[PDB]
């Protein structure tokens, strides 16, 4: 039956307008009327309504409805020649920065002649960064390990992904945990690799992170050791 | 915060039940029936209870759903590894004037013993500071279930700017890990007496503290 | 019915009039007490009509219908019934919920 499919570009710059397009699949939003919506998700959290279209297939018109914290930024239309809804956002900052699905609202019987409201079909969602970073190597700063101990190296301020850590060029694995970056509000990418190591160790075996940037062609590899205090 | 109410994670052993509570208030929950998504781990939301307490197309009977007053439940009984997912409560809030939802609950269907998280603070290298620039680093792993939740304080003031945090990730050996950062001014870091990152895992808390001296 | 509502009326409430996708979104307005009610949240332009409790069938008026709440009827004195659901009550042949 009804499917959908969200598109769009991925990387969208600040002040600039997101457009994101929703494609109905298996049904024809003209036919009858349609209720579609957008809700985002920034990565890691939870979901968020941005807003709705009623659509009148025979009038060709539609009428929307908002989430008010969106400031008026948000537009929805329809495209019925191409079964598509659209979604607008205008004037995106770090914060609009998410995961954007559509989906359907229906009016769900209870089987006692009660209806009610909720998104029924959704999308598989598009991905939509925004940042106004250029390509940029990152800067590694040494995480300094103050019977065991954590080291690591502060991989700061990068764009765009991925960035890839070995430590001793791949000899040491054992205890070592490199994590998935944040990005920041500056719309530049952060991780930290780290690694426990017996605190006997640290006088003796020397530990280096080395981290490559394929996109800025940098590679830098870091020596991190003992804090002098 | 959302204005619905959900606890950051649930668990429990295979074949056991799990509720997952969502409490709002005399403007949503109160006036309004509740849907319930879930979301399988790299999925889309998808319908799984309406109307408080019918299963959508496709639902096991093992999912069942209520609400009383200003809170709903969603329960799932005879757990299976299949559950283990992102479970969101969703209804209308007056207040607001639209759709809301829930923060989430993260179910976990315990496959090893539950396990406490090792927390390492590091303080802002000298070369950073030398670079004018400041960033602590709460290293937070070794825990099972893969949920916590990082709080950052300057002295006593909460802390929210500035700060980023990891979804947890799976480690060689199984257990979570995460990450938490807080961006500070050199300034910043040296006019205040410390700095804590506190860490609450399977609702108890520990803290880790570093000061400029 | 609700298709072109953006915004549900709470229990007590109704849409003034249906919604359509020119229109400006009809005001929620309260059900008359005492004689309509929605106990649910809904995005229709009705109230659900209040149930009676005939005398005929061995009932009374046990709490009056409410804006939220549909009219809840018990037997009559000296009648009865077992089931949880009472399309009627029957005579005494004992509590209103019970036969002696
Ligand atoms: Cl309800």
């Amino acid at each position: 039956q009804l499917q959908l499919q969200e598109s769009g570009p991925g990387l969208v710059k600040p002040s600039e307008t997101l457009s994101l397009t929703c494609t109905v699949s298996g049904a024809s939003i003209s036919a009858n009327s349609y209720y579609g919506v957008w809700v985002r998700q920034s990565p890691g959290k939870g979901l968020e309504w941005v807003g709705s279209i009623a659509y009148r297939g025979n009038s060709n018109s539609g009428s929307t409805y908002y989430n008010p914290s969106l400031k008026s930024r948000a537009t929805v239309s329809v495209d019925t020649s191409k079964n598509q809804v659209s979604l607008r956002l205008t004037s995106v900052t770090a914060a609009d920065t998410a995961l954007y699905y559509c989906a359907r609202r229906q009016l769900l019987d209870d089987g006692t002649g009660y209806q009610w409201a909720a998104f029924d079909v959704w999308g598989q969602g598009t991905m939509v960064t925004v940042s106004s970073a250029s390509t940029k190597g990152p800067s590694v700063f040494p995480l300094a390990p103050s019977g065991t101990a954590a080291l690591g190296c502060l991989v700061k301020d990068y764009f765009p992904e991925p960035v890839t850590v070995s430590w001793n060029s791949g000899a040491l694995t054992s205890g070592v945990h490199t994590f998935p970056a944040v990005l920041q509000s500056s719309g530049l990418y952060s991780l930290s690799s780290v690694v426990t190591v017996p605190s006997s160790s640290l006088g003796t075996q020397t530990y280096i992170c080395n981290v490559n940037h394929k996109p800025s062609n940098t590679k830098v590899d870091k020596k991190v050791e003992p804090k002098s205090c | 915060q959302s204005v619905l109410t959900q606890p950051p994670s649930v668990s429990e052993a295979p074949r056991q039940t799990v509720t997952i509570s969502c409490s709002g208030n005399s403007f949503n929950i109160g006036r309004y029936p509740v849907n319930w998504y879930q979301q399988l781990p790299g999925k889309a939301p998808k319908l799984l209870i309406y109307y408080n307490n019918l299963r959508f197309s496709g639902v096991s009977d093992r999912f069942s759903g209520s609400k009383s007053g200003t809170s709903a439940s969603l329960a799932i009984r005879d757990l299976l590894s299949e559950d283990e997912a992102d479970y969101y409560c969703s209804t209308w809030d007056d207040t607001l004037k639209g759709w809301v939802f829930g923060g989430g609950t993260k179910v976990t269907v315990l496959g090893q013993p539950k396990a406490a998280p090792s927390v390492t603070l590091f303080p802002p290298s000298s070369e950073e500071l030398q670079a004018n620039k400041a960033t602590l680093v709460c290293l937070i792993s070794d825990f099972y279930p893969g949920a916590v939740t990082v709080a950052w304080k300057a002295d006593s003031s909460p802390v929210k700017a500035g700060v980023e945090t990891t979804t947890p990730s799976k480690q060689s050996n199984n257990k979570y890990a995460a990450s938490s950062y807080l961006s500070l001014t050199p300034e910043q870091w040296k006019s205040h007496r410390s700095y804590s990152c506190q860490v609450t895992h399977e609702g108890s808390t520990v803290e880790k503290t570093v000061a400029p001296t | 019915d609700g298709q072109f509502c953006h915004k549900p009326c709470p229990p007590g409430e109704r849409k003034a009039r249906d919604c359509t996708v020119n229109g400006d979104e009809p005001d929620c307005v309260p059900c008359q007490e005492g004689k309509e009610y929605t106990d649910k949240a809904h995005f229709s332009s009705k109230c659900r009509r209040c149930r009676l409790c005939d005398e005929g069938h061995g009932l009374e008026v046990e709490i009056n219908c409410t804006r939220t709440q549909n009219t809840k009827c018990r037997c009559k004195p000296n009648f009865f019934c077992n089931s949880t659901v009472c399309e009627h009550c029957d005579p005494c042949t004992c509590t209103l919920t019970s036969n002696t």
